[PDB]
């Protein structure tokens, strides 16, 4: 299925992750990357809410 | 017995060459042993064929060089006695001949290099007598000739061999040695083991073998090894938890790493600097940096200068200085007449002007010398002081026009406008007369390419100054142009060495002065746009960061400053700093690192510029790796990795080779003196004492007291333990692992003056004279040939000590005396594998190289192939097989994709710390279940143990000079003390045999096998002690270890036990000779292997690496080969990470470099309009086809339709491949219309058919000092580029009559036609459009032109064969068999000198259609 349980942006947070279209993000990275665009900068797909 | 004798006498009387000489040998033989004279007549036939083939006079009377020199009246002193086979005298030019025939390639190459040595000695000797000789070597590997038929000679040799079956010849004569060499000379061995040797091994072999067997068990059970491993691990963990063993692995803390990097160089760097102060200080740091950002505000003289430069190479007259003076007067008048009309002073600096040969001559000196010359000419006799100069100027211009007309320069092309010769020239020449930084330091923003453009202009000026011939104010100068101004770079020193340049202007005088090295500023010669664009790309990587947006501009300025700083100041210290930065950033994002990391990252920096670079790097990291970023670490890591790999922009060559050679010798010698085996003068004839020392050191090497001792393991100490070696051997045995005198007097007087030009004289005297008393032999004979010798040496030593039948006639014809006949425990009775040490350039640090003769080469090759066969039986290593390496890449991607732990290890001092004795020991204890072969490997490794290494002459000469200076006129190093102690007793180190030296390369596969088995055993021990599997991949220098899920969860839940296991791994590896280097890293995200980095299963681009590789690789070969090289490099780069824009810019930069060299760019060179599809699934031919389609957009469509129909009818239609091979050999221009009419497609009209391209290599290839398919299967970068620019201006192109001429002559003859238009598209593709009227009519220059449509069809068909038939759509092995079948003569000549399927078109479309190689 999906990959490991980590945030692919900061590489170190592993608690309280929300699922992307195919992987996980931490809340801090989510609220930090929501301000640039709605597309996942890694998946090239829109981020859910 | 006389039956065969009379038979061969009849044979020689019937079949023999009776030209004028061999009848004498026949009558001298028939009165006389059969085999000897048979070989003698054969070799004499070879010799007469050699002297008649090389046009040399046969030397039959055994006359040496002294006889030849006495018969001509040349009196020479006592020199070397050598007799040639042929000689040729032409004035001061002698041609010498030496011939020999050898069956074994080893003996052949040995005699080749021996003849080379004797001939270079003879040339050096006769040079001291001013006699120029040219050598010639006739080495014939076969016995064939042109006097006796082949089968007749074979029958003769077979009769000799059948008469060798008797015993009377063997017992009466033919002693063992000479008879053996005679039998091997007539044999056909051509040496896979060659075991037919005389084994007389002494007891020392058994001593060494028993040394590898005592104490070691190697026959344990698979259960006891596990118990011993468990107990050792328990004791180790206990002693670590107590504290007697120091920890070697520390947890990573980003804050602590950043603080330790910032505090680096705290004793010389003040503190953290702001970006503004950095930009302020950068723009005024160095003179070259001051020149940048300084806000600095036809051509009749240039035409005359270039014209006189063109006629200067031909040596029109033996009046060198007078020619210079006349050309100076002419350029003076030209500049006067050009400056009066409309132009200002362009080539002036103030009381001095740039004359021919791009040199600055002061106007006052010109006036003075011309005045003296004209008055001296006027003393002899009326002309009124001006008719003389006018007449001589007419003579010079007439001679120049004649010397340029016979080659066809067509002087009118230079736009000289030859009216400047005035009758009032003398008067016009005599009446002619013309914090410390002058400008404002710092005005230009760091966003425009003005700084890069000025840097490119300066670098081009430097590299053009590098090539000044400097024949005979004397300061030379180059000129470099700019916008509203143009400047002059002045310099006095010549050559390719580093010198002191001065940037000057006419309006302000001197502007800058700096000591620079010319050959290093290459990657910035024309890199105007590619550098800015790659910096823009690197910034766009981290542009979408959302946390550095308020500072990204500062980041960009910083990066550009770093780039300009490393390009304007290429220093090896900067390269080392950037590589250590790479190591740091690699170890930054990991989980554990080595305690000695910071001591390795820190590198000694001087000159105050490297400190600025370090401050820039520190600020850049503080900006990108600030505490509050926590977003897209991948992009930032890639950015920093590229900033570190930016080191490639600097040239990898060494500034001065003496210092790097001393450094290499230091790295070579330090561990040996640290260990205690430095035996000097190995004394090939083995003595007992060296053997005693050898066996004692071998015994000491095996102690390596483990952790069970009192003190404990001494890390970084060479030695292997007996217990662990026994464990390894036992685990491998069972199924567990795999499952002049005046000069000398002047030097002495200069030394005396210095005590109470001369310095160089004293240095040369000490380097060439003191070494004579320690002659220990290339450089020794070189110094002896430059000098009576005995008396001078004795006087110098006193003055320095005061202040303190196997004959000869058959040896050159039948057999050789160079082959080993016996062998003992030291070597094959001829040499104990003597090597020579050299250095190989690399990016960070130079590597070592052991070069040996052919016998050593084949011995090491035998051992290498044996161990490679052994390793191929396994499936763990990845060194030279692409399949296992690809499998390793796949496994690494799979493991990293699941966030597993990865241990990237490098091993410090892998070369000097390994040992052949270790390999011998680990070999003698294995079983190798299925004696011949094994004893051979054993004795070969024993030979490797007794190894000689020749100390280079440069380093020993430097140490001798330093010793002399210290004895006559301070923290001496280890090697310095060693050399001084050796000199204090009289002996000089020539070879140092030791135990602890594995050759860097000569033992590659065996080292790989040893590393493989050892790492497999270590991983097995770890798995049995913890409960987790470990995969390993090695490359004989550094390796990767991939852990399973158990170790990952263990690290996640227990750091202490994990670090305990890691330190136990370190301890077991150090018990072997596997010293783990501090660069090692244990990281769960990034993985390094063979300079390949993996972050999330993907691969990092490493953009700057490929960009610098493309900007660097420019050789001096033929231009099409250069285009091929650049295309391969850009293909690789686009394949890995590089986008299309940078690669297009690199291609355009290469084309511009080629334009500067004045070359007729042809469309078959490069395609710089890429839209990236032809790099993923396209070859070079498809790219050239796309370029041509872009050139002529109409005919390409018709030809593509024709070829599409033809390919469709070929692949699955009527068979036509049988007649096309001959159809493609007729007239091409007619054949196109013929085939278009045959297929039904409308042929191209006359307009779109006359297009042709200029092929200078139509008759012969360019003389870059028959098809190309039959030939392909057979210094520095700046020097190469300047040589390319120099040849492409000289007589490079050849004519049909085998005559040389200039390209400018070809353009001139083209300009003498009324048909062509010379139209190019956008960047100078320069394709012609000659009409077909003059097409090959009267053998004119149209012969060089070649039609474009035919070659377009060739290339399109080639691509259709190679990669599918979709290429024809609208743009929206057995080859040698076919070569021999179609071209028999071409298959005979220039093919194999030392060595149905639908492919006949692939070989037929290039042997006639001279476009590319196509294969
Ligand atoms: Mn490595
Ligand atoms: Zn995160
Ligand atoms: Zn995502």
């Amino acid at each position: 299925h999906l990959g490991p349980q980590f945030c692919k942006s900061c590489w170190f947070e592993n608690k309280g992750l929300v699922e992307c279209n195919n992987h996980y993000l931490c809340l801090n990275c989510l609220t930090l990357l929501l301000g640039v665009s709605s597309r996942c900068p890694i998946c090239k797909m829109p981020l859910p809410t | 017995m006389e039956e065969d004798i009379a038979c061969v006498k009849d044979l020689v009387s019937k079949y023999l060459a009776n030209n004028e000489r061999l009848s004498r040998q026949k009558l001298a033989f028939l009165v006389q042993m059969l085999l000897m004279e048979g070989l003698k007549l054969l070799s004499l036939c070879i010799e007469v064929d050699s002297c008649n083939a090389n046009g040399c006079e046969h030397n039959s009377e055994d006359k040496s060089v002294e006889r030849i020199l006495h018969d001509h009246g040349v009196l020479t002193p006592s020199l070397c006695f050598v007799v040639p086979d042929g000689y040729k005298l032409t004035g001061n030019v002698l041609i010498l001949l030496e011939c020999f025939v050898r069956s074994s390639p080893a003996n052949f190459e040995q005699k080749y290099v021996e003849d080379f040595k004797k001939l270079e000695q003879l040339k050096e000797d006769l040079k001291s007598v001013d006699i120029n000789l040219i050598p010639l070597i006739d080495g014939r590997t076969s016995f064939y000739n042109e006097q006796i038929p082949d089968w007749v000679n074979d029958k003769l040799r077979d009769t000799l061999f059948s008469l060798l079956k008797y015993a009377q010849e063997s017992n009466s004569l033919f002693e063992e040695s000479e008879y053996s060499r005679l039998c091997e000379s007539l044999s056909m061995t051509s040496g896979e083991s060659l075991n037919a040797l005389l084994d007389n091994r002494s007891n020392h072999y058994e001593e060494v073998i028993a040394s590898c067997h005592q104490g070691i068990n190697n026959k344990l059970t698979a259960h006891e090894v596990k118990l011993q491993i468990e107990e050792e691990y328990q004791v180790f963990r206990n002693r670590l938890r107590k504290g007697e063993i120091e920890g070697q692995f520390l947890k990573v803390e980003k804050n602590q790493l950043l603080n330790e990097f910032n505090n680096l160089y705290a004793d010389k760097v003040a503190e953290k600097d702001s970006v503004e102060h950095l930009t302020h200080q950068f723009k005024r740091a160095s003179p070259i940096l001051r020149f940048l950002y300084a806000n600095i505000s036809e051509c009749q003289m240039q035409c005359w200068r270039s014209f006189l430069n063109k006629v200067k190479s031909m040596r029109i007259l033996n009046t060198r200085r007078k020619l210079l003076l006349i050309f100076d007067a002419l350029i003076l008048l030209a500049s006067k007449h050009d400056q009066v009309r409309k132009k200002p002073l362009r080539g002036w600096l103030g009381t001095c002007f740039v004359s021919v040969n791009d040199r600055l001559v002061s106007l006052e000196s010109t006036k003075k010398d011309l005045k003296k010359w004209v008055e001296r000419r006027q003393q002899v006799e009326c002309p009124s002081k001006n008719q003389i100069l006018n007449s001589i100027f007419q003579k010079t211009i007439s001679k120049a026009t004649t010397a340029l007309r016979d080659v066809g320069i067509s002087v009118d092309h230079y736009k000289i406008d030859m009216e400047v010769i005035c009758p009032d020239g003398y008067d016009l020449i005599m009446d002619f007369d013309v914090e410390a930084f002058p400008y404002i330091m710092g005005d230009v923003d760091l966003l425009k390419t003005t700084d890069l453009e000025r840097l490119s202009s300066l670098s081009l000026a430097l590299v053009n100054s590098m090539k000044t011939s400097s024949t005979v104010k004397e300061a030379y100068c180059q000129e470099f142009s700019l916008g509203e101004t143009e400047f002059q770079l002045i310099y006095q020193k010549t050559g390719e060495c580093s010198k002191c340049y001065a940037i000057n202007d006419n309006r302000v005088g001197e502007v800058c002065s700096f000591y620079a090295d010319p050959k290093r500023y290459f990657p910035a010669i024309f890199s105007a746009e590619v550098l800015q664009t790659t910096v823009s790309t690197m910034i766009s990587w981290i542009e979408d960061c959302n946390e550095l947006e308020e500072q990204l501009d500062k980041i960009r300025s910083l990066t550009k400053m770093i780039l300009i700083l490393i390009l304007a100041h290429p220093s090896k210290r900067s390269q080392k700093l950037l590589q250590n930065l790479r190591y740091f950033i690699m170890a930054y994002v990991s989980d554990y690192y080595h305690k000695d990391l910071i001591d390795k990252v820190r590198e000694e920096l001087i000159t105050d510029v490297e400190f600025l670079l370090y401050r820039l790097l520190r600020t850049l990291m503080g900006l990108v790796l600030s505490e509050d970023v926590k977003s897209m670490m991948t992009n930032r890591f890639k950015f920093i990795l590229n900033i570190s790999y930016m080191c490639h922009f600097i040239t990898k060559e060494t500034p001065d080779r003496l210092t790097d050679q001393i450094k290499c010798f230091e790295k070579f010698l330090e561990p040996k003196v640290k260990f205690g085996h430095v035996s000097i003068n190995p004394a090939d004839t083995a003595t007992e004492e060296e053997l005693d020392d050898m066996v004692y050191n071998a015994k000491k090497f095996l102690s390596k007291g483990g952790c069970t001792s009192a003190k404990g393991p001494s890390y970084k100490k060479p030695g292997v333990s007996k217990k662990y070696l026994s464990l390894l051997t036992s685990s491998f045995n069972n199924g567990s692992l795999f499952k002049n005198k005046l000069t000398a007097l002047a030097v002495s007087q200069l030394t005396e003056v210095f005590s109470r030009d001369y310095e160089y004289k004293v240095q040369q005297a000490m380097s060439n004279l003191v070494l004579g008393s320690k002659q220990h032999d290339e450089i020794l004979l070189d110094g002896g040939a430059s000098t009576q010798l005995k008396e001078t040496v004795e006087k110098i030593v006193d003055q320095y000590r005061e202040p303190v039948t196997t004959a000869m006639l058959k040896n050159l014809c039948f057999y050789s005396q160079e082959s080993p006949q016996s062998y003992n425990s030291v070597g094959p009775d001829t040499g104990r594998l003597k090597f020579s040490l050299s250095y190989k350039e690399q990016v960070g640090g130079n590597r070592e190289l052991y070069i040996g003769d052919l016998r050593t080469k084949m011995f090491t090759r035998l051992i290498e192939d044996y161990f490679e066969a052994l390793s191929s039986q396994l499936s763990g290593s990845c060194l030279n097989n692409e399949k296992e390496f690809e499998n390793a890449i796949l496994s690494m991607k799979l493991n990293v994709s699941m966030a597993h732990v990865s241990y990237s290890m490098d091993h410090s001092k892998w070369g000097p710390m390994m040992c052949p004795f270790l390999f011998l020991t680990v070999l003698q204890n294995l079983i190798f279940l299925s004696i011949k072969g094994r004893d051979y490997l054993s004795t070969l490794l024993m030979w490797h143990m007794h190894k000689m290494v020749e100390i280079p002459f440069n380093v020993v000469s430097a140490m001798m000079k330093s010793f002399i200076k210290a004895q006559l006129g301070t923290k001496q190093s280890i090697t310095e003390d060693f050399f001084y102690s050796n000199f204090q007793i009289g002996v000089v180190p020539s070879h140092i045999s030791s135990i602890l030296d594995m050759g860097q390369g000569i033992l590659h596969n065996t080292s790989d096998f040893y590393a493989l088995i050892t790492e497999r055993f270590i991983n097995y021990a770890i798995s049995c002690v913890c409960g987790g599997t470990i995969d390993a991949y090695t490359s004989s220098d550094d390796q990767i270890s991939l852990f399973d899920q158990t170790l990952t969860e263990l690290l996640h839940r227990d750091p202490e036990e994990f670090r305990a296991l890691m330190e136990f791994h370190y301890y077991m590896s150090d018990q072997l000779n596997k010293f783990v280097s501090p660069k090692s890293v244990i990281g769960r995200f990034v993985a390094e292997f063979k300079s390949r980095f993996f972050v999330w299963g993907d691969e990092v681009p490493l953009l700057t690496k490929f960009v610098a590789a493309a900007l660097h690789n420019i050789k001096c070969k033929e231009p099409h080969q250069l285009a091929e090289t650049i295309d391969t490099i850009v293909d690789q780069s686009v394949a890995n990470g590089v986008p299309v824009h940078l690669c297009n810019l690199i291609q355009i930069r290469t084309l511009s470099l080629l334009q500067y060299a004045r070359y007729p760019i042809d469309p078959f060179l490069l395609n710089c309009e890429t839209d990236v599809r032809d790099w993923v699934d396209g070859n070079r031919s498809y790219r050239i086809m796309r370029q041509i389609e872009g050139l002529i957009p109409d005919a390409c469509s018709k030809i593509r339709s024709m070829l599409r129909r033809l390919y469709n009818r070929l692949k699955t239609g009527q068979l036509h491949e049988e007649f096309t091979t001959n159809y493609l050999s007729s007239e091409h221009l007619s054949s196109l219309k013929n085939l278009c009419e045959l297929l039904g497609v409308e042929p191209p009209s006359e307009s779109d058919l006359e297009y042709s391209w200029l092929n200078l290599a139509a008759h012969h290839p360019l003389r870059m000092v028959i098809p190309t398919i039959v030939k392909t299967i057979q210094s520095s970068i700046a020097s190469g580029f300047v040589g390319l620019c120099r040849t492409l201006g000289s007589k490079c192109v050849r004519g049909p009559n085998k005559e040389n001429l200039y390209i400018k002559s070809i353009q001139s003859l083209i300009t003498g036609t009324q048909g062509i238009e010379l139209l190019t598209n956008s960047i100078g593709v320069q394709y012609w459009r000659v009409p077909l009227g003059l097409r090959n009519k009267s053998e004119s220059v149209v012969s060089y032109f070649r039609p474009l449509l035919w070659d377009y069809m060739c290339i399109s068909l080639s691509t259709a064969i190679e990669l599918g038939a979709w290429v024809l759509g609208d743009p929206k092995n057995h080859i040698i068999h076919s070569l021999r079948r179609l071209y028999p003569s071409v298959f005979e000549k220039h093919i194999l000198p030392f060595m149905i399927k639908f492919l006949d078109l692939c070989v037929a479309l290039d042997v006639n259609c001279e476009a590319l190689s196509l294969v």
